[PDB]
């Protein structure tokens, strides 16, 4: 529960959560695309290159 | 659960349990005061005998639909291998930006 | 951890995953290709 | 005396991400670039499915 | 000032191309490395914008260069430079590529040009000529060109920039980059024992 | 009120940012923004949609401004990249999950919570907020859900 | 002062306000250009035989505002340069921070 | 001798998209780009001239 | 080789 | 005659339900669907915001 | 498992005449349209938006 | 009687498959060989004259 | 969690716990009219002293 | 005087020849040549000055 200061205007309040979300490039002949996409804290990063 | 008096907008918020096989899905729409309410076996409030969408199958609300959003892991959407041109939103009605 | 096998976070500390001959060039004539950037070092910390 | 008052909770019924989708803020009219813009945020005209 | 004492340069902007000759009958771009073939373009206003830089006028084939001079940048991508490595001597520190908005040749309803002769925007109150005392009435101006908001007045953009403080320098490798004294085509073998012209 | 130019514009992306690219064959797509309102921002703020301004671009052109490679040394810094050993990572600082809850009208409490999730690694949190009317809807890519081009 | 348009004699006494600017222009590094977070209009970074769509950002992650606070980090970020519009949005420590 | 090439070889490539698409807010191109067969490419060179 | 009567012919200069 | 006018379209929906199949492969086969059999997707019980 | 796909692929496609026809009579929608070759561009299911 | 016809822009979908992507490289192969190929006809697969 | 006035109808849904130790329920009516918030240590909130 | 030339139709064209590929392709490739190539001059082989 976040309690806040009230607003006059309707703002958006930011939620911030720092987790990882980095790449990794491959290329192993000339052309291809091996990079993989990892979404890790979220453990959604079901499908990349 | 019901939509607002004249808002359009409402979420799902339902707990972890195990999901271990499925078929599909099959979203319908229909007015509140037009279909009865269970348990007790008598309606009082229920002043509306006529034109039971769901009890019956006869349902003329799925075009107002405007767009299905499927979210489980709070972060991807249903294909979570960018499958469909459109991501995470599913267009069932449009606003019109690109008619093609 | 078995998880960052790939993504090479866990794996070795910062500088040893790739092929270890091409670190010549960053050591005597780095500055052309000053890449220490491409493979971003791991984060560690003791628990 | 004078202050005009609502029993106003909102600690109980959540505060969950609003989906940035393409079109779902509270009530802004706004301006579209020639083609005239949309009433409000969430009126009945959006029913109203408007080619150009 | 002289600029040859604090390095006091100016009229360092006031340049177009600089093409080099190496044994005087091909140049020494002739090894085809530049979009230009021979031509050290150093600024081209207006023809193909692709030569060109998002807010300058200065063609692309001095702008790596210029990056290429002093700064070890260019060929990885464009850093900019930390706060020890440009002196107030280098570069950047002395130009900023920048731009104006006038007037075109031929537009409008009504257009009969105006010189120096009535300036009328608020003349006869301090300045018409010379500094005196208030001389005239009130009333709207002449010369004085918005481009800007409301007023239906249409023209293109003069766009350059204005270096002075600053010197131009090539190295000499095969890359082009001044990593230490010697470079890598600077005084190697062929660029040390045989003779040549310049003809630039 | 008119004026004609071109600009630079370099890659944004966390992930491709600084990468080497071997040779080979490759094809590439880029989306621009045509929407005065989101694109080009104002001091006071205000729409630029309805309000006059227009865009319009007439040719596009990409660049390569690549080291000139070693030939010599041509087919021995391209081998090695050409294994599943050479790999290129792109971390940040700030690995972001930025979503968005409001204070819709007159709010003073916001309530968050999320069911049963996985957490593996962390690095904080961060909190902030910016009106709603500042903002643009970004699904598909333009609305009159924007105006302030502030 | 007075209620005509065109003709009238009490307009003599008329005062005239100046209209308050505002210039248009670019935030940082011409930020907000091209659909990097935006998944409809997503990069399609493919191979001519490969056609594998590498390039993959969902909302939850801006990758607009992703790699501006590392811009943050990379030097001194009051150097300002052209072809990078280094406009970082600002005020003066007076304008905002009154000193009476 | 044992570093930067000494055969020629242009720095840049002035290269221009095939198809051309415009619609309401979208300015799509697909481009067909190679990288040449034996010389590499940097990323944080790569730009947009419009 | 071209999927209707296949043969194999070729000169080197 | 001679007016200046443009059109609008909208459609309709009678008596069907929506069907989505739940499979990589789209194409609902089976009870023992492409991915919502499949162990991933069916391992400890995890989170919901539709 | 046998018969799935774990991988980042599209499913709608759209592509432009990269040659655009004006001519008094007939319009050549030319398409420089190559499939992908880990790919199955359906010839069935392939059709032209007016 | 006054009417004019002219095209703007055409849009080619070919809506194509999920399809295994180890599949996708390898169920090709006999048609890809020199004795498979899709021979398609009609009742009315014909030449007319008038 | 309170139940406002004219608005009688109650919900309630605690997300995934790792709960084990249990006993049972229990549920009863509280009154704002008689309760104030405390944590801060001091609070004028409590407008009556029923 | 009033009077100006627009634009409305523009075109390319190419006249190839109609060659058997047996011939065609083997002599691309043989001018496909290191030493074997293409060379063009002019009758006005002269510079200018101003």
């Amino acid at each position: 529960t976040f309690e806040v200061d009230p607003m006059d205007e309707p703002t958006l309040l930011y939620v911030l959560f720092e987790v990882f979300d980095v790449v990794r490039v491959h290329r192993p002949h000339r052309g291809v695309i091996e990079t993989v996409y990892l979404r890790t804290p979220f453990s959604a990063g079901n499908a990349t290159t | 659960y019901p939509i607002p008096a004249n808002a359009t907008n409402v979420p799902i918020s339902i707990p972890s349990r195990n999901w271990a096989a499925f078929r599909g899905w099959a979203f319908t729409r229909l007015k509140t005061k037009e279909t009865p309410s269970l348990g007790s076996g008598y309606d009082p409030y229920y002043t509306y005998s006529g034109s039971i969408p769901y009890l019956d199958g006869t349902f003329y609300l799925n075009h107002t639909f405007k767009k299905v959003a499927i979210t489980f892991d709070s972060s991807v959407s249903w294909p979570g291998n960018d499958r469909l041109l459109t991501p995470n939103e599913f267009e069932i009605k449009r606003s019109v930006d690109g008619e093609g | 951890m078995p998880q960052w096998s790939y993504m090479h976070i866990s794996g070795q500390d910062a500088s040893e995953y790739l092929s270890p001959g091409l670190v010549q060039f960053a050591r005597a004539t780095e500055t052309y290709f000053s890449l220490n950037n491409k493979f971003r070092n791991p984060t560690v910390a003791p628990t | 005396s004078t202050n005009s008052f609502d029993g106003s909770i909102v600690s109980s019924y959540l505060t969950t991400r609003m989906p940035p989708w393409a079109g779902v803020r509270q009530n802004v009219m706004g301006s579209s670039i020639d083609g005239r813009p949309v009433l409000p945020a969430n009126s009945t005209t959006l029913t109203y499915e408007t080619v150009s | 000032s002289i600029p040859y004492l604090d390095g006091t340069f100016y009229l360092n902007h006031t340049f177009k191309k600089v093409a080099i000759t190496f044994d005087s009958s091909v140049s020494w771009p002739g090894n085809d490395r530049l979009l230009t073939p021979n031509e050290f373009e150093i600024k081209r206003s207006v023809d193909g914008e692709g030569y060109n830089v998002a807010q300058c006028n200065m063609t692309k084939d001095w702008f790596l260069v210029q990056m290429l001079a002093n700064y070890n940048i260019g060929y990885q991508g464009f850093y900019i430079p930390e706060s020890y490595k440009d002196r107030m001597y280098s570069f950047f520190r002395n130009f900023q590529p920048m731009s104006r908005q006038v007037v075109d040749d031929t537009k409008y309803k009504d257009y009969q040009q105006v010189g120096i002769l009535h300036q009328h925007n608020n003349s006869g109150f301090v300045g018409y000529l010379a500094p005196t005392m208030r001389e005239g009435q009130a009333y709207p101006a002449n010369f004085p060109y918005p481009l800007i908001g409301k007023t239906a007045v249409d023209s293109i953009t003069q766009k350059k920039f204005l270096c002075d403080r600053t010197l131009w320098r090539i190295p000499f490798s095969s890359n082009f980059m001044s990593m230490g004294a010697l470079t890598d085509l600077g005084q190697n073998l062929l660029y040390a024992n045989s003779a040549h012209a310049l003809d630039m | 009120r008119y004026v004609p130019f071109h600009i630079q514009v370099p890659q944004k992306f966390f992930a491709i940012k600084n990468l080497l690219l071997l040779p080979g064959s490759y094809t590439y797509e880029w989306n621009f923004r045509k929407d005065v309102n989101m694109v080009l921002q104002s001091s006071l703020g205000n729409d630029l949609r309805v309000d006059g301004a227009s865009i319009k671009f007439d040719s596009i052109c990409l660049y390569a401004t690549f080291f000139p490679m070693a030939h010599n040394t041509a087919s021995t810094l391209e081998a090695m990249l050409r294994n599943d050993t050479n790999d290129q990572s792109f971390n940040d600082y700030l690995s972001a999950a930025n979503m968005l809850y409001p204070i819709p009208a007159n709010a003073t409490n916001v309530p968050i919570s999320i069911p049963s999730r996985n957490w593996a690694a962390f690095r904080g949190w961060a909190f902030t907020r910016l009106k709603t009317k500042e903002t643009p809807s970004l699904g598909s890519g333009y609305d009159p859900y924007y105006t302030y081009s502030g | 002062p007075t209620i005509k348009e065109g003709n009238s004699r009490e307009l003599m006494g008329q005062q005239s306000m100046p209209n308050r600017p505002n210039y248009i222009a670019f935030r940082d590094n011409f930020i907000g250009l091209m659909y990097y977070n935006s998944t409809g209009n997503m990069g399609v970074l493919a191979g001519q035989a490969s056609q594998l769509n590498a390039v993959v950002d969902l909302q939850d992650r801006n990758t607009e505002l992703s790699y501006q606070l590392l811009l943050d980090s990379i030097g001194d970020r009051t150097r300002y340069f052209s072809m990078w519009n280094q406009a970082v949005d600002s005020y003066d420590p007076d304008v905002r921070i009154i000193e009476n | 001798h044992d570093v930067t090439t000494d055969r020629s070889q242009r720095l840049t490539l002035r290269f221009i998209p095939v198809d051309r698409e415009d619609t309401a807010y979208s300015y799509k191109a697909r481009f067909t780009l190679a990288v040449g067969d034996n010389r590499v490419l940097d990323m944080a060179s790569t730009y947009f001239d419009i | 080789r071209p999927s209707f009567t296949p043969r194999q012919a070729i000169l080197t200069l």
